[PDB]
């Protein structure tokens, strides 16, 4: 009884094993995996581009947050003033073409 | 399972191709503008200019 | 579990969408793709053949 | 006695279960099917590209 359930065990799992390896060989011929070396190669230049980029970015907003958060809110007040500016010559604009 | 999806493949030729359009894209453009266009043509669209 | 995953790449090759920006005769690869479909779809209309 | 021949048959499947696998081995690596090349792998690779570009805004 031993001897039977170790060889029903072993013949299912090659079973399984054999289907896997048939879908790999229908999945992978050799215009697609041409196809897939295009795209890795693609993907392989973008993701080295941007880690470059990245990179570049991240050392120059370094210099600007060594000036503390006093200067921050400075900074976010100038931008919001500028934001208010923007929006009040837009609304007079809006009011000049209305003139009949 | 895998002979379901295999028998779909087989039965639908279409689908087939459909699962080939993207190596055509990055092989051969003409191919791919002419397996596309003659599926459209065979579609009698009258276009305007 | 693993073998089921395998066969789930197989059927849907996710491999196309990984390059969107890329055109070529004017088109990505979802355009054509739709195209393709639209194609596929006035086909099966036409030809009765109701899929 | 049933278990005995049914375990003979078994033996029989496997043998030839095993030569199938070896027949299907030498046909991904006659077509240049590398690991990196996968739907699997490239899909990653791809994730990677948006997560960067993403980091990189």
């Amino acid at each position: 009884n031993a001897e039977y359930l170790e060889a029903k065990s072993n013949a299912l799992f090659l079973k399984l094993r054999m289907e896997e390896l048939q879908v790999l060989t229908d999945c992978y011929t050799p215009e697609k995996v041409l196809v897939h070396r295009q795209i890795r190669d693609t993907l392989e230049a973008g993701v080295k581009k941007e880690k470059q980029e990245l990179s570049t970015s991240r050392q120059i907003l370094s210099s600007y947050e060594f000036l503390g958060p006093e200067f921050e809110g400075l900074v976010q007040e100038y931008t919001r003033l500028k934001d208010k500016i923007k929006d009040n010559r837009w609304m007079l604009q809006e009011l000049s073409k209305s003139l009949p | 399972d895998l002979q379901l999806k295999r028998k779909m493949l087989e039965s639908n030729k279409l689908q087939q191709i459909e699962k080939q359009l993207y190596v055509y894209f990055f092989q051969n453009e003409e191919q791919l503008k002419s397996i596309v266009g003659k599926l459209e043509a065979q579609t009698g669209g009258g276009s305007s200019a | 579990k693993e073998v089921q995953a395998t066969v789930m790449d197989w059927w849907e090759q996710p491999v196309q969408l990984c390059l969107p920006s890329e055109e070529r005769g004017g088109l990505t690869l979802r355009q054509w793709r739709e195209r393709w479909t639209v194609a596929v779809t006035a086909l099966q209309r036409a030809t009765g053949s109701r899929s | 006695e049933i278990r005995s021949q049914n375990m003979k048959k078994l033996k029989d499947k496997s043998e030839e279960y095993k030569y199938k696998i070896h027949a299907a081995k030498d046909q991904l690596s006659s077509a240049g099917m590398e690991e990196p090349l996968t739907h699997r792998s490239l899909v990653s690779l791809s994730e990677t590209l948006t997560e960067l570009k993403a980091q990189s805004m």
